[PDB]
């Protein structure tokens, strides 16, 4: 069939109340459907927080509730936390093994504390100059919000041909981590006197450097 | 699921003007259960009519026996007006003596 | 030939003033049963031993319950229409064979297994309405020895032909064709069957339209397409218990 | 307890077919339709496919319908997934689920990836350390996804940090799992990195020691 319609995105607040709604739960006179919500952390498999569009599988905390009159079904999340942000599918089924999933909203919650980034620099191997190649590897971790820009320095001039850098994604603690690498032919390596990792987050600059 | 009603309109025996007669309108094969049903004569609904309970066939769709006691003329006209979910518009079927 | 069979419904959204939960008990094509749950109690029908009735109201009442629990094992708001056939046939074959099926909003999707001694179907609104019912007390015991024990033990205690008036009368259809219409007024036993001849060879499906009457009779009727001024060549067998032997109806005169 | 075992996932080429398996165990398997939900990398949830309890009812998403067939072995507790004419639109993970009304249960997935890119495994070169210190594996120009990593065989979990993959405009993926370490460990402790790209079949264990 077709999906069921979610806003792509809702935010808010520690402690606030938020909904998401799900449009297109309507079903033609003589038959029926169930809306169920699941809500999915990243990695992990979705999880059931609704069935039967109001009832809560034991275990799932009450700040979960949901609602369906219509065409629409609602979930509200109250005294919103930061473990509940994930992203939420409604689901319907009409019986006899017919199910559709809603297009997901991912759930922000805002306001959390700034975390400055760890930034780690692993200079190319021996083994890896040896196989005539030289890679160096800028870790990015721990920080919030999840921006970052990534310039790298030889001999205090940009580089930019042979960058790649990750786009940020969140970690199991909330909190961003990224990685960009510098490819270098071993002779470029070995022709500078420091190459250097510099991230900028948040208007603040940290600054690595490795030296053959 | 929905299933569109099936009308028969007869009578209990051969019609015979200025005899006593019953008139049938037998609506069936319907889903879900909920039905208007009417009998008219001259294009106006009939008050004492009677029906039978609502049940189902075999393959679950509904049947009802709406009926009347009647003695029919040769300018009185009869008919079964049957609404249901299935329809945009109520179905009218004549009691079609010809046949 | 000989059944004994219970329709029962529920509907999880009863229009007003009507029941939520009702049922007919039939013997072949009779009802001599019935009971809705405003009323609560066991009735016979037509032509239809008190301690029978109580007994019947008794287990009425609970097949009312459990009915009305199935709703609340689907959750949700529905609404929803609940079916279901229980009883027996008795074959030629002198066999006792039951039916044990139920209907989710028109659609078959549960049965009692003989075996297992539960309800079960292929989808999980099946599954989670056999598993309500199962923790009914002595639910699924009392359906299995109704269906295997009970109800053949009935059908065997709890165990008439009127000939149909004949017409064949013949109607303008479309310019070109006429609609011939074979009739059968007012029979019983239901079974029935209808031939065209042309000319004294067979002519048309068979098929014909059939319908209940408010006495217990029947009715029956067939039409075929002919053309125009070919309607003589026509006439009308019917076959009937009441008959003894099938009947030539001829087309009627004026 | 409940458990629902995803395998059969890999790389394909297009054209080309699968057949994914789920072993069920920890309830009654013949009770309970099963189903087949699938999500591609960054996508929504996609119902794919249901089977009813009995295996004699199945259903199909229409984006599915013709090319793919379910089906289950309720004495082997399995449910199957046969796909064939495979389209790039079909990449995605695939899950297992119980079908219920009150509870759902769900596999955690096998990865399908219909691509006409050829496999490679990885190259694994060691990040020599330099409080504590930090030592990492890097594992460059690997295809597809997934890439596992573990430290000692999985004695060493603690302080380690493997990172999303970058990809690279090659069409190669790399990534790095870096430890954090004490210090005075260094010169009486193993590190070695178990790197696993099961769509290629490569195992490489890298050690990791100080310069």
């Amino acid at each position: 069939q077709s999906a069921l319609t979610q806003p792509a995105s809702v935010s808010g607040s520690p402690g606030q109340s938020i909904t998401i709604s799900c449009t297109g739960t309507g079903s033609d006179v003589g038959s029926y459907n169930l809306v169920s919500w699941y809500q999915q952390h990243p990695g992990k498999a979705p999880k059931l927080m609704i069935y039967g569009d109001s009832q809560r599988p034991s275990g799932v905390s009450n700040r979960f509730s949901g609602s369906k009159s219509g065409n629409t079904a609602s979930l509200t999340i109250s005294g919103l936390q930061a473990e509940d942000e994930a992203d939420y599918y409604c689901a319907s089924y009409a019986g006899s093994g017919i199910y559709v999933f809603g297009t997901g909203t991912k759930v922000t919650v805002l306001g959390q504390p700034k975390a400055n980034p760890t930034v780690t620099l692993f200079p190319p191997s021996s083994e890896e100059l040896q196989a005539n190649k030289a890679t160096l590897v800028c870790l990015i971790s721990d920080f919030y919000p999840g921006a970052v820009t990534v310039a790298w320095k030889a001999d205090g001039s940009p580089v930019k041909a042979g960058v790649e850098t990750t786009k940020p994604s969140k970690q199991s603690n909330n909190k961003y981590a990224a990685s960009s690498y510098l490819s270098l032919t071993p002779e470029q390596w070995k022709s500078h006197r420091s190459y250097s990792c510099q991230v900028t987050h948040e208007g603040s600059t940290v600054e690595k450097t490795v030296a053959p | 699921i929905q299933r569109t009603p099936k009308i028969q309109v007869y009578s209990r025996h051969p019609a015979e003007n200025g005899k006593s007669n019953f008139l049938n309108c037998y609506v069936s094969g319907f889903h879900p259960s909920d039905i208007e049903v009417d009998l008219l004569k001259n294009g106006e609904r009939i008050e004492k009519v009677e029906h039978s309970d609502l049940s189902f066939s075999k393959d679950w769709s509904f049947y009802l026996l709406y009926y009347t006691e009647f003695t029919p003329t040769e300018k009185d006209e009869y008919a079964c007006r049957v609404n249901h979910v299935t329809l945009s518009q109520p179905k009218i079927v004549k009691w079609d003596r010809d046949m | 030939h000989l059944s004994l069979l219970y329709h029962l419904t529920a509907v999880s959204s009863p229009a007003p003033g009507t029941p939520a939960f009702w049922v007919s008990g039939w013997l072949g094509p009779q009802q001599y049963l019935s009971y809705n749950s405003l009323r609560g109690e066991a009735e016979p029908c037509g032509a239809w031993v008190s301690w029978y009735w109580e007994k019947e109201t008794t287990d009425l009442r609970i097949k009312e319950k459990l009915f009305l629990e199935a709703f609340k094992a689907l959750g949700g708001k529905g609404p929803y229409t609940l079916q279901g056939l229980l009883g027996c046939e008795l074959g030629p074959d002198n066999t006792s064979v039951p039916t044990a099926k139920f209907a989710l909003n028109g659609e078959e999707f549960m049965n009692f297994d003989l075996k297992q001694g539960t309800w079960g179907g292929d989808w999980p609104e099946a599954l989670a309405i056999s598993q309500r019912w199962q923790q009914q007390d002595k639910a699924a015991n009392k359906e299995l020895t109704f269906l295997l024990f009970s109800c053949p033990h009935r059908l065997r205690e709890h165990l008439w032909k009127e000939p149909p008036s004949m017409r064949l009368k013949a109607r303008p259809s479309s310019p070109g064709f006429s609609v011939l219409t074979c009739s059968a007024f007012s029979f019983y036993p239901p079974e029935l069957q209808l031939r065209f001849l042309r000319n004294g060879l067979a002519a048309g499906t068979g098929q014909g339209d059939f319908g209940p009457n408010s006495d217990g009779s029947f009715h029956a009727s067939s039409s075929l397409t002919v053309k125009s001024g070919d309607e003589h060549h026509y006439c009308c067998i019917v076959q009937h218990a009441g008959l003894a032997q099938p009947l030539r109806v001829e087309l009627e005169s004026p | 307890e409940v458990q629902l075992l995803e395998s059969g996932g890999g790389l394909v080429q297009p054209g080309g077919s699968l057949r994914l398996s789920c072993a069920a165990s920890g309830f009654t398997f013949s009770e309970y339709a099963m189903g087949w939900v699938r999500q591609a990398p960054g996508k929504g949830l996609e119902w794919v496919s249901s089977i009813g309890s009995s295996g004699g009812q199945t259903k199909y998403a229409d984006s599915v319908k013709g090319r793919f067939t379910i089906s289950r072995d309720n004495s082997k507790n399995t449910l199957y997934l046969q796909m064939n004419s495979l389209r790039a639109e079909d990449t995605a993970v695939y899950y297992c689920a119980r079908l219920a009304i009150g509870d759902s249960y769900w596999g955690q997935g096998t990865m399908v990836t219909v691509s006409s890119a050829s496999t490679k495994g990885p190259s694994v070169f060691p990040l020599a350390p330099s409080g504590t210190a930090a030592l990492g594996c890097l594992v460059k120009d690997y295809f597809p996804e997934p890439v596992t990593v573990s430290w000692n065989s999985g004695a060493l979990t603690s302080g380690v940090h493997t990172f999303p993959a970058v990809l690279q405009s090659s069409g190669l993926y790399s990534l790095s799992s870096v430890v954090t370490v004490p210090s005075s460990s260094l010169g009486t402790q193993t590190y070695i990195c178990n790197v696993n790209h099961k769509p290629s079949n490569t195992k490489v264990d890298k050690r990791v020691e100080p310069k």
